[PDB]
């Protein structure tokens, strides 16, 4: 006989909400657990995998293996261009299918560093040297190797060791940023330039290619989970 | 019996949580459990390989 | 002292020398390990050779051309046909094993390309028409390298595997394949490449013939390419070697 | 906890982080200090949202099925699977192996049909839900003796209150809720193929207790599941390209990603 | 707890488990190392699901009928007895003496026939059900003054809200509820026969209290048991033929099993 | 006046429920228990019971 | 708690309080013992309710839209935005800076079309209510698969209850909520300029599971905000002039206050 | 089943109320606060503020 | 006067229980009773049989 | 784990409050922080200017 | 443990990493340090930025050929229109700042030459 009152929000039915239940089927001994290789306690685990970027997304290039090959040849000058894309890991094409977008599309904020590691797969015999840089927001893209050299840029020497890893920081003016579009919260731009040019020697291939592995790095945070604009179903699959 | 724990708030309060049914797949969904081991994704190598150091000499 | 850049394995009667290899992966931090007491369902005693069971398996070599999309392996289905441990998987009901994998290419100096060696846990493949499913003889070849395909297969009735490269079969993106244990055969630097997988099931132990756990995947990023005057023919080689092997329910063969 | 960067200064030393060697399948975790001077940040950030409890709980709609009360079709029945909406078989789908309680609530819903019949006196609906384990009886009719259910679990419902909701535990004869499956059923290796191998779940049937008036009423009853306690192991790349069947993995092959103008194009 | 198997090895001795004296009715317990080598292996699995309480305390409905607010029938009456539904009827003939507390829950769901009559105006109905021991007064009509329950125990409910539910204790002059009875009434060994000597547990009856509206409402009440507290004496051997009356066990001669193609075919 | 909240899955009618209930019938004396021969508190003591197999079903 | 006087008694000295110094910035705290003789009065009156928090806690409706159950506009769509209601609108920009959490109560009230359709049998309504965080999927139609909501969180409500409830933490890119930004999104300085610019909250959409009857039924949904744990920064003068646009703070000069007779009148 | 009585006053939408309510967004880690000057504590620090007074408030 | 008791969960936590009313025909089922003894219906006979012997020596 | 606070009545009675949620941005709205400092916006000046002083000497 | 041709630099923002390099050449032995105290004859407060001023500008770079002579670059003039060290240089009248010299010209195996880079002080032409 204890007199309650009901309290606006009582019979309802939340979606996210955590409350117990009573069980359809009683006393039931449960199946015992095993010791599986492998196990996940947190999506941050996924993240920090590198990732193959598919920066060639011209044109048809998509639909072949030739959309995560980028092409270096022995050019004539110095300080061209090799490739550049925006920094919107949850946005642009180039990075909406690696496991970081996938990751990313799930969820509206995202804050933490970035790490970029480029594998040059030419010949044993070619050498050569990059400048990668990042240029965060407040002018247009870099158009010159003059320009985008005041940067945040790390020079590499392809050698034995064939990996170079470009950390792009967090230089921002807000705790979190929106993995959609908006320029308020614009994030910059990577460009990659030659920085002397790729000499090879007789009898062997002038042109070679690099590949490019997108991760998070230790700092990574996501939140607001959202649900994918991805997958999409017209009827109930049968 | 009740268990009191803490409450997830900002940084820079305890709560109160009974257990009512006796079939122990009935309890709240534990929220709580902030623990990883990126160990077996990245960096899984059998030899460890220092940061600054040639990873092939 | 000594370099990082050669490695020496030795299996039952086998050994395998390399001098330009990478470290070794071992699957998820876990080494291979035989089944233990508080974790068993079968009542029976089991049977552990662990020399003949255990030994590197040399399988069939298959050419890296310029135009090739890629090639994929079971592991249970590739051995079944070759010594003990094909005769033992063959006489039992129930077995369990980790498995070392290792790929030989071998170039000079002057050739270039790169390939990513993956071991896919439960690779289920989707068929190329909606309503059928693949069938047994165009899933999983028998000590055979079932070869890619540049293009998208028809979607006319038919029981062929989807075998289009860019999406490995299995519907997935193939740049997001990196998830699992794999490794990067770069002919500039890299030789070989090894990868350790433990036993990867949802049951303690399961029958080798009606479900094969792992799938071999070497898909060749960085075309092959070299200028006149070297040679064209370079194979690529895959050698199984099955560890902590055992069985349960000795049954009359079966085929 | 999200770890915080370490102030660093100018280096001028031999050893060199950035250079490694990716062929050996080890990511190299680089901190932003080793490329550039970074001053002591402390980091208050959680990784609270992302944990798999927090990612998979949330109640999603499997399936939707309508029954009339009077009319050719009584009753409805639903082998209990996934796969059938895209929003959680894509979730589920990152996991290889899965391992979670459930929790189930049905949303319900009455409408009246257009009709001739005058003089309508409505009633209280009652919705009668039941699960039929595999191996179970099956209610070939609506009235049937099957719906005594003396051992199969229920539940009834009138309209107008809050909508019901059960727990269930981890109903599986393996270890975990395995979400692929390269095998067949026969040993033979001629049968169904994929992960259909591995659904004996039951059905799911249900039924109106009374006849609600004289005019027809249709009413549907959507399904929600809402996994608790959940357990993940050996991760999986995301989908990518659209489901076509509830039975399996069949796809049409598509794109790597959407296209832009050039290499060194800014937008897409 | 499940026992655990011991693990054994190869033995050569003159005592044997396997060979035994079935005429004795000795059950033989012989574990799989008797006859074969086995490993030691430990079983966590639990008989918590076979307990009789967990066995038969699931909610079964014995009996429905049907009553009218206006017409012929205005009052339902019900001899409180089980054996008229197969599915717990059968669960509880496993065992000669059962001794159980008893949780009743009445389903009650209104229906609109179809009339002529215009301007309807439905009102929300009222129930009330009104049990009767053995001797009591009946009720000869649906307006009388037994309904009165002075005494007697009874229970009103309003349509629209959860439904009622109570709790019996375990009425008996006995000692058990004792389900076969071979023996008469009579001392003379003439009179009735069986099961049916032990039924007098009363009578159920219900009724409307308001008539709803100027339409005819038809009212259909259905009795779920839930068994508490169970005790179990003396096991049985299950059914086999399907029943026939709900005053006996009088049946129609039915084949030991279904049958196959010979004696080596593995498949029905 | 205690203010409270009701929670999706109240006022429903689930079978395999375990709650409590107000008796119709209050201070009723019991009749007293007596020990009878062969008491079950297990099904499993009656699967470990031999049970003629029919294996000859032929037919007829 | 309330200061309260100090007695003081006639006093003639040089040092003078009532005369400062108002070109420097500074209130001259004056206690009426300075200017006269006054006597020892406690206070025992409080501040409590001035206090921030009691200000701004009070439920306020934004904004209230419509959806019909069959006809053009079936489903409800509406950007979550502040600026809509004068009322909660003025009260937020007294302060340039604020951080609060929400409460959000959803008062749905439904109402019959007139129409021609005959024998209608209305049915308990269904409303779901849905947020889709800015870059999530929208429901370019009233039956669309992103009503499953397998991530973004719902509500679903049944008429005739007390109305849904739901508490929301602080949600900015920022450590506060801005009332006030002067600033453009471009650094080029053309294009959206205003406190536009941070406004990027979501969307809310609400439709109707089920059709009611056959005669068309028009809802209308009204949405309450309730701040809590608020926290003020930099106090800014009260509006004075009519709101006129929901993007922008651009107004009609008005006069500063109203007039009167003449420089001695003691009447408006 | 503890046996409750509900009193007048109950399913009701009062403005001035304080209870509480369930979270739509579960396990939110809010951003941390910083100190930004000028904080008001309550709103008889603005009315201790000179404020300008139109005492000339004569037509025009 | 509460009663707290043990779940039953998986292997390889407490929850309470209130009695409300005064009958005690009352409580909820006890489900928690996991005890036998098949020495009745299985092995009854009156003299002991060990298992590896001749049972009619 | 209950919280016993004063209640807010007359000058010239405790309650009683336990969190439910385990969110921490749930609990109910805090009322009770009658805590000010006028010094920010009135007599903010950099020196200190006595009452009864001339305010420019 | 490690090879003494792989060396990694970090200035400010910039980072210069050789693979096949030889010894740095630190001057006469002194590495660059701030004005001290007994030395200054300016009696006003200085400014140091040390991150926008300090980093790696990368000039312009010019062809090796076959008859290529030489080339010479004038430290305080090549770097007086390149960031801020050009706006700083340009807005102040004292300025004293030590340099790094990178000069990157790579090669395969089947090349050959040999270049002299020289660091002449006060080189009156
Ligand atoms: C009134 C009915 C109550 C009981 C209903 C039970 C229906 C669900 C049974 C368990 C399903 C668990 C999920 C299996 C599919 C999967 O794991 O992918
Ligand atoms: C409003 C009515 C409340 C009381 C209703 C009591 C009806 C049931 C009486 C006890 C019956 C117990 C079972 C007897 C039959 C049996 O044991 O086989
Ligand atoms: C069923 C939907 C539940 C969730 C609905 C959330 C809608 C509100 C989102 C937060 C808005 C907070 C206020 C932003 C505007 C402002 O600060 O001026």
């Amino acid at each position: 006989g204890l007199p309650t009152m009901n309290t606006p929000g009582s019979c309802q039915f939340l979606t996210s909400d955590d409350f117990q239940s009573p069980s359809a089927m009683p006393q039931y001994d449960v199946t015992p657990e095993m010791k599986i290789p492998g196990e996940v306690k947190n999506l941050m685990e996924i993240a920090e995998v590198d990732s193959v970027v598919p920066v060639q997304n011209v044109g048809e290039k998509v639909n072949s293996m030739e959309a995560y090959q980028i092409p270096v040849r022995s050019n004539e000058g110095s300080g061209t261009q090799v490739f550049g894309f925006p920094l919107q890991p949850g946005y642009s094409s180039v990075f909406s299918r690696t496991l970081l977008g996938e990751i990313l599309n799930y969820y509206t904020h995202w804050s933490g560093s970035i790490k970029l590691t480029f594998m040059f797969c030419g010949s044993a015999m070619a050498t050569g040297k990059f400048l990668l840089a990042y240029s965060p927001p407040g002018a247009g893209a870099p158009t010159k190797r003059v320009d985008a050299m005041l940067g945040t840029h790390v020079v590499w020497d392809v050698g034995l060791q064939s990996s170079c890893v470009l950390c792009i920081p967090w230089i921002s003016q807000t705790h979190y940023r929106y993995v959609a579009s908006d320029e308020y919260t614009a994030g910059g731009f990577i460009t990659c330039w030659y920085q002397t040019n790729i000499v090879v020697p007789a009898d062997a291939q002038s042109s070679c290619y690099i590949m490019c592995f997108v991760s998070a790095c230790n700092d990574f945070s996501v939140r607001l989970l959202k649900d994918t604009p991805f997958i999409s179903q017209n009827s109930f699959f049968q | 019996g009740a268990q009191v724990s803490t409450q997830k708030t900002g940084a820079h309060i305890h709560y109160t949580n009974i257990n009512y049914y006796k079939d122990a797949a009935s309890n709240s969904a534990t929220r709580q459990d902030f623990a990883q081991d990126p160990g077996k994704f990245t960096e899984p190598v059998k030899d460890i390989m220092i940061k600054s150091l040639p990873a092939l000499n | 002292g000594y370099s990082d850049r050669v490695r020496s394995i030795t299996l039952g009667n086998s050994t395998i020398t390399t001098q330009e290899c990478a470290n070794v992966v071992v699957g998820y931090g876990v080494w291979p390990d035989y089944l233990k007491d508080s974790e068993a369902t079968a009542e029976d005693q089991p049977t552990q050779p662990d020399v003949a069971t255990c030994r590197f398996y040399t399988l069939d070599s298959v050419q890296w051309q310029k135009t090739s999309p890629g090639w994929w392996w079971k592991l249970p289905d590739a051995l079944s046909n070759l010594g003990l441990f094909g005769q033992n998987m063959q006489y039992h009901y129930l077995g369990r094993t980790g498995y070392t994998i290792h790929v030989q290419c071998n170039a000079s100096k002057f050739h270039q390309g790169c390939l990513l060696v993956v071991c896919v846990p439960e690779a289920e493949m989707g068929c190329a028409t909606l309503d059928n499913t693949p069938s047994s003889a165009e899933l999983l070849g028998g000590d055979a390298a079932k070869e890619f395909a540049g293009e998208p297969i028809a979607s006319g009735s038919n029981k062929l595997v989807q075998r289009v490269v860019y999406n490995a079969g299995m519907g997935i993106g193939v740049g997001n394949l990196t998830i699992f244990p794999h490794q990067w055969i770069n002919l500039r630097t890299n030789n070989s490449a090894t990868i350790v997988m433990p036993y990867t099931n949802s049951v303690p132990m399961d029958n080798m013939f009606r479900h094969n756990n792992i799938t071999l995947m070497v898909i060749p990023f960085v075309p092959l390419d070299y200028c006149p005057g070297s040679t064209t023919y370079v194979p690529i080689t895959v050698t199984i070697a099955p560890m902590c092997a055992e069985y349960n329910g000795l049954r009359l063969a079966s085929h | 906890r999200v770890a915080d960067t370490v102030g660093t200064g100018p280096t001028n030393s031999e050893a060199i982080p950035a250079l490694t060697a990716a062929e050996t399948g080890h990511t190299s975790q680089v901190v932003p200090g080793d490329t550039m001077q970074t001053r002591h940040v402390k980091n208050y950030h959680s990784r609270s949202e992302s944990t798999v409890e927090n990612f998979l709980c949330r109640s999603a709609c499997v399936y939707f099925t309508e029954y009339k009360n009077s009319g050719s079709k009584r009753y409805a029945e639903w082998v209990v699977t996934t796969r059938q909406a895209a929003q959680l078989r894509r979730k589920l789908e990152f996991f290889t192996y899965i391992r979670f309680d459930l929790e189930l609530t049905f949303v319900i819903t009455s409408t009246q049909q257009p009709s001739t019949t005058q003089n309508q006196d409505a009633q209280i609906l009652t919705h009668q839900i039941m699960y039929v384990p595999p191996g179970g009886p099956v209610p070939d009719k609506v009235d049937s003796y099957v719906w005594q259910t003396s051992t199969n679990p229920s539940v009834f419902w009138t309209e107008g209150n809050a909508p019901p909701r059960m727990s269930i535990p981890f109903l599986s004869i393996g270890n975990a809720y395995s979400n692929f499956y390269d095998g067949w059923s026969e040993f033979s290796r001629n049968g169904v193929y994929g992960i259909n191998t591995l659904n004996n779940m039951g059905t799911l049937y249900a039924r109106h207790v009374n006849t609600g008036s004289t005019g027809p009423i249709k009413s549907t009853i959507r399904i929600y599941f809402k996994p608790k306690h959940v357990k993940a192991w050996i991760p999986r790349p995301p989908r990518l390209c659209q489901y076509e069947k509830a039975k399996n993995v069949n796809f049409q092959p598509s794109g790597v990603t959407t296209t832009r103008q050039s290499i060194t194009t800014m937008t897409n």
